């Protein structure tokens, strides 16, 4: 703390203060040139089309598009201001699914209107150009009774829980290869789908768990398989992944309901630690 | 298939590599 | 309580004899009854209280309380926080105890390295038994400079003073006497209190109380390191709370912020730096004690590496003190002593009365009675326990005399007077062998000049002819000739008192010298050699190249002192004093310029008249100084004057009149085989042998600490930057956290705290004794050149090594380095279960964290890998690995064990749930190899340039 330590008559805690600054600039500059060199060389061994490892991406997780803070959907079907946040997220996500954006111009293609076999567009190389993606029509979701091209949870019912599967590069999901499984859809058929079901958390919750109504391609609960495998952002920009709208019609007002939606399959696997892998949970309650 | 990795084989191989190094250390100070 | 009554009723009180004492057998009957003669030590802890005094005790009890709460909270439903707190206290507690239970087992071993002796008389015979083996009955003979073994009742005092200095605390020595003076035992004269030192004189007493029923039975480095730890701990706490508040601003649920708080505090402080410093000093103290070099304090180990001057004495230290006669001068004849069992050569006549006359004086004053049964052993090798000069005189004479025991028994004594190093007189009376001349004998230990001033008539071929004016010149000529051979001449005078003036029944005294001795008769002088020790010239040569100014303080003639100093090497070849220059050109010394002479020989009496300025200029002007025939008071004079110019002086002494010198000096050196108890207890150092080659090796050992302690600090501070940099870029650059908290606990409390001990077993470098001593004021253990190397050069290279592993794993799993900046907001968001990587894939929250926790494990392994080269380059700071070798097997053990620990935490099943450590692929173990090879290559070049041009810019700003 002595004043006679910062400048006696030569300099501030050292002479000319220069041969240290020059050394570190050269030392750190040379050191930063070795870090950049090793990073660049590591990037030569990394493929530009597929990741080196994909084991950490387990069977892809299942997510619902309304981004909810605590996996809960609480609102009142009377005051409009309660559900601005819930319906604005859906509108933002579906702006890429509108028909006005899915022009061909050698990007999109008129894909099948019935669940078809997975489409192999070639090897994951640059020998071929970009890949044409199957187009998804927003009218495939719809509503039982309401407006045209509606993405709102109005006084009647609840917002359409749009269910999507996380994209995995070069992933071909396999539906269960049997009959009379844990799912019992009216239009049940093994190929070209991937069964999902939004059941209740508990037998207490399954009581008046509602009439879960699904709105997917082919009017069957699942993901059509002709949109797989995903070929990556570089090869397939503006890739329109399949959606699955779930609309709840009759549920107990002023009662917290816990809904567990699964996605059965052979490739699909579940984990006890990751609650979003293969399945997901959501709590929805409307206030009187 | 690039979606499964042979874990529980790296565990056995890695733990062997740990025992080999650990045993050599004991066989070095006692000498 | 036996001073009031007489000796005969207390001598029989213990079945003791006033002369014979007890028998050799009766001691064991009462030794096994009373027990050993020692005090009662305080009760010892059962070794488990001290273990729990560091884990649960102290300021760390809050972490134990905090650890329990986290475990219960996880039990009723967080687990990460419990393990961190549990691991911090257990690892730190079990390390601070291992390095404390190790030093204690060493520091306690010095209490028995050198025992305590006592002179006991039993069955009319004396022996040096252990002080603990003293019964409450026997007879013990205490001597000046020794300590009493037990409570005594003086039965035969001989003018002795006992310095109590323990009960009243006064340093004044009370005189002792066998006659009762006071009724109170605290102020009597018969009773000598236990645990006190007899300064002067001698006495003999009967033990009356032993053991419990007695009167008495009823460092700068550790400061600088401790100061530096507090300085760096303040920054850690300041940075910890700064990042604890900042994390809460971004929002981290208040538990992820406490885990951040522990990871910042631990990553910035050396968690075991103080424990290594304490054990390193104790390790050398044990290492220094294997060599004949014992230290009392632990501060003397800290010192003795900064020594700048050693003020040793000639007899005993630099010489064996085993003298042999080699030349004589008598009757104006030069002589050469030849010694053989057959007496070949016949260099002198063996019939003159001069030989027997000069033998009758020295042969009777030898207190060494020869052991029975050594007659078969040749009398030349028959060991004599007495004054070395008189022993050599006897060995010269005993080759001629036939019956020595009869010779000793023929004549007796009347009274003996204690000897002094300054008075230099020991007067005794012996009956003349001639029956007609009923006279007595005189013995005096004087210099030839003193006896010449005391004698006026010389003996030549029988009669005391008067001296001649040419005889004195011849005397000085022969004196210089014999002193030029490095031998000391002796002057001993024996005279016969006048028969009429000295009656046949006179009982004279001893304190008042009323003995007529001036202008007596003398024959001639005899010279004897005291050869230096085997390894003394090597030690003196080492001191010259190590910047140690060795000063020799002897007690003989200046000519002999100069000859011996030249012989050992104190006066190096190429230097000469002013008298040597004057004699070379035959010029008076008074006109000789004193600047071309770097050596001086100072007379003892001439030293008394010097002022402080004179002594100071003498010390500052000469580089090879010796002191001739000086007294230990003058030794104190040099010790006070030598350290007035900022020198760390290490003076040696054995006599009782050396305590002020041994206390004033920075280091006090005593003698284990020839030193008195007063000097042995007033000094900071005991030489197990009186070699003076063990002081220099002790200096080397004390010098080796400051090197190995510096190396073990650079290694433990290097791993600080790689443990604190990840959190800096985690917030500043907004990237996923590249280093966890238990991962920090492994780098800081693991592969850095423990392997630093292995650097304390390194050997001395090639220039340990070839550089100037360090200044204990302007040289610090931790300096700007060491922080600039650990925190700025090697710490940065290690940090980049860990960061490379962080980018390799993330890139190989999808997240290329290009789009990792700014992803921290969504990466740590628990609600974003569709985060997009660079390939378009989507990740759930718990799928990214597995990849992130794999980066944490690889960061730990990479830091371990780059610490292989960090520990190798810390072995030497001036030498090279290829010219030093991998000799110690503890450093290699540390390398092979810290790697096994790293390969166990990642690959043991179940560690991914508790410690959040995940297995890593074999390709990821080699990511830090390019940077590990860079540390070894960069430091080898730096230590190569630094050797080529000493004193350059590299040594000025990087030689830590």
């Amino acid at each position: 703390i002595w004043n006679s330590e910062k400048k006696e008559f030569l300099g501030r805690t050292g002479g000319s203060w220069f041969k240290i600054l020059l050394f570190y600039v050269i030392f750190y500059g040379c050191l930063a040139g070795i870090f950049i060199g090793t990073i660049q060389v590591m990037l030569l061994t990394i493929s530009e089309f597929k990741p080196t490892y994909q084991d950490r991406v387990a069977p892809p997780g299942l997510t619902q598009i309304p981004q909810i803070q605590k996996t809960e959907i609480s609102f009142r079907p009377n005051d409009p201001k309660s559900y601005e946040a819930y319906v604005l997220n859906i509108v933002r996500f579906l702006e890429k699914y509108k028909d006005s954006a899915q022009r061909d111009d050698m990007i999109f293609e008129d894909c099948g209107d019935v669940p078809s076999e997975p489409k192999e567009r070639g090897d994951f190389n640059h020998e071929r150009g970009e890949r044409k993606v199957c187009r998804f029509k927003l009218e495939w979701l719809g509503n039982c009774s309401g407006l045209n091209d509606e993405t709102y949870g109005y006084k009647e019912g609840k917002p359409c829980i749009i269910i999507k599967l996380n994209r995995v590069l070069g992933f071909k999901p396999k539906p269960p290869k049997n009959e009379s499984l844990e799912t019992y859809p009216v239009m049940k058929y093994n190929p070209n789908v991937l069964p999902v079901q939004c059941t209740g958390k508990r037998d207490e919750d399954k009581d008046k768990v509602g009439n879960v109504e699904y709105f997917g391609l082919g009017n069957s609960p699942g993901f059509p398989l002709q949109y797989y495998p995903y070929y990556g952002k570089l090869l397939q920009p503006k890739y329109l992944q399949p959606l699955l709208a779930v609309q709840f019609t009759n549920l107990t007002m002023d009662t917290e309901i816990r809904i567990e939606c699964k996605a059965y399959g052979e490739n699909i696997g579940y984990s006890e630690k990751d609650r979003f892998q293969g399945r997901f949970d959501v709590k929805i309650e409307v206030k009187s | 298939d690039p979606f499964h990795y042979d874990y529980q084989t790296l565990r056995i191989g890695g733990l062997v590599f740990a025992v080999v190094l650990f045993s050599v250390g004991i066989l070095l100070i006692l000498s | 309580t036996e001073h009031k009554m007489s000796v005969e009723e207390v001598c029989r009180k213990y079945n003791t004899d006033c002369v014979q004492g007890l028998t050799h057998s009766k001691a064991q009957e009462i030794l096994a009854r009373d027990g050993p003669n020692a005090l009662t030590p305080p009760p010892t802890t059962p070794e488990w209280v001290k273990f729990c005094r560091q884990l649960f005790g102290g300021f760390s009890i809050l972490l134990w309380i905090g650890a329990i709460l986290c475990f219960l909270a996880y039990g009723i439903q967080n687990l990460y926080l419990g393990i961190v707190l549990a691991a911090v206290v257990i690892i730190t507690g079990c390390f601070s105890y291992y390095q404390e239970a190790k030093s204690s087992k060493i520091m306690e071993s010095f209490k028995n390295m050198v025992p305590q002796q006592a002179l006991v008389i039993r069955e009319g015979e004396k022996m040096q038994v252990n002080a603990e083996e003293v019964v409450v009955g026997d007879l013990v003979e205490i001597k000046g400079g020794d300590r009493v073994p037990a409570d005594l009742r003086i039965i035969s005092a001989h003018g002795c003073k006992v310095d109590n200095s323990s009960l009243t605390g006064e340093s004044e020595p009370q005189t002792r006497s066998p006659d009762c003076t006071h009724d109170n035992p605290l102020e009597t004269r018969n009773i000598t209190f236990f645990s006190t030192n007899c300064v002067e004189g001698t006495a003999r007493g009967v033990v009356v109380a032993t053991g419990d029923r007695t009167v008495m039975g009823r460092t700068p480095i550790a400061i600088e390191i401790e100061h530096f730890i507090q300085l760096i701990t303040g920054v850690a706490v300041f940075l910890g709370v700064s990042f604890f508040i900042l994390s809460l601003i971004l929002g981290y649920t208040w538990l992820e912020a406490v885990i951040f708080l522990i990871g910042i505090i631990v990553a910035n402080v050396p968690e075991g730096l103080l424990a290594t410093v304490t054990v390193c000093l104790t390790l050398t103290a044990k290492r220094m004690a294997r060599k004949n070099c014992l230290v009392k304090n632990l501060e003397a180990v800290e010192t003795l590496g900064s020594t700048s001057t050693i003020c040793s004495d000639k007899t005993g230290t630099l010489t064996q003190n085993r003298m042999t006669v080699a030349h004589m001068w008598f009757d104006n004849q030069i002589h050469e002593a030849d010694t053989t069992e057959d007496q070949s050569g016949t260099s002198f006549d063996k019939s003159s009365h001069t030989w027997v006359a000069l033998s009758h004086i020295a042969g009777l004053c030898n207190r060494a009675v020869f052991k029975g049964g050594q007659d078969n052993i040749p009398v030349l090798k028959r060991d004599v326990a007495g004054d070395a000069s008189e022993s050599a005189l006897l060995k010269c004479i005993e080759l001629s005399s036939g019956s020595v025991k009869l010779m000793r028994e023929r004549n007796k004594k009347v009274a003996e007077i204690p000897f002094n190093s300054t008075n230099k007189y020991q007067l005794s009376i012996h009956e003349t062998e001639d029956p007609n001349d009923n006279r007595y004998l005189l013995v005096m230990k004087g210099a030839p000049e003193r006896i010449l001033d005391r004698c006026s008539t010389i003996l030549l071929q029988g009669k005391e002819q008067p001296l001649d004016e040419e005889m004195k010149e011849a005397f000085q000529n022969a004196y210089l000739e014999l002193g030029g051979l490095g031998e000391r001449v002796l002057g001993f005078c024996h005279y016969y008192l006048p028969e009429e003036q000295f009656p046949k029944g006179f009982a004279f005294d001893c304190d008042d010298v009323n003995f007529t001795t001036d202008n007596l008769c003398f024959v001639g002088l005899m010279s004897m050699i005291d050869p230096p020790r085997a390894a003394v010239p090597d030690a003196v040569g080492k001191c010259r190249s190590a910047g140690i100014k060795v000063i020799m303080v002897t007690g003989d003639h200046p000519i002999t002192a100069k000859a011996i100093a030249k012989g050992v090497g104190i006066i190096s070849e190429g230097n000469e004093t002013v008298e040597d220059i004057a004699a070379r050109l035959n010029i008076p010394v008074s006109q000789v310029n004193p600047r071309d002479a770097k050596a001086c020989v100072i007379h003892g009496t001439d030293l008394k008249d010097f002022t402080s300025e004179q002594i100071d200029e003498i010390l500052q002007n000469h580089t090879e100084i010796v002191f001739a025939r000086t007294s230990p008071q003058q030794k104190l004079i040099i010790v006070e004057g030598c350290q007035r110019q900022g020198a760390i002086v290490a003076v040696t002494g054995d006599g009782v009149n050396d305590s002020p010198a041994l206390k004033k000096a920075d280091i006090g050196v005593a003698m284990g085989i020839a030193g008195s108890d007063v000097s042995k207890q007033a000094a900071d150092m005991i030489l197990l042998d009186d070699n003076f080659a063990s002081i220099v090796t002790g200096v080397e050992e004390g010098r080796l600490i400051f090197d190995n302690l510096k190396k073990s600090i650079a290694y433990t501070l290097t791993s600080n930057i790689p443990e604190i940099t990840p959190f800096l870029l985690f917030i500043m650059a907004n990237i996923p956290l590249p280093l966890g908290t238990i991962t920090i606990l492994c780098i800081d409390l693991g592969t850095d705290m423990v392997p630093a001990i292995s650097l304390a077993y390194e050997a001395a470098e090639s220039d340990i004794m070839k550089r100037q001593p360090r200044n204990p004021r302007t040289d610090k253990l931790v300096n700007e050149r060491l922080i600039s190397m650990a925190y700025g050069q090697i710490g940065m290279i290690q940090a980049l090594g860990g960061f490379f592993s962080y980018f390799v794993i993330l890139a190989e799993n999808g997240f290329l380095p290009g789009n990792l900046v700014g992803i921290r907001l969504n990466w740590d968001d628990r609600t974003v279960n569709d985060l997009e990587d660079s390939y378009g894939q989507q990740w759930t929250y718990e799928q990214r964290k597995v990849v992130e926790f794999t980066c944490h494990t690889a960061f730990f392994v990479s830091i371990v890998v780059v610490q292989w080269a960090d520990l190798i380059i810390c072995k030497t700071r001036r030498n090279s690995v290829f010219q030093q070798g991998m000799k110690n097997k503890i450093l290699i053990f540390g390398l092979f064990e810290e790697t096994a620990l790293a390969a166990f935490l990642s690959y043991c099943p179940g560690m991914d749930v508790a410690l959040r450590m995940y297995p890593l692929k074999p390709s990821w173990w080699f990511c830090a190899f390019p940077y590990s090879f860079l540390i070894f290559v960069y430091d080898e070049i730096r230590k190569l340039i630094l050797r080529r041009n000493p004193g350059g810019w590299v040594e000025k700003e990087t030689y830590y």
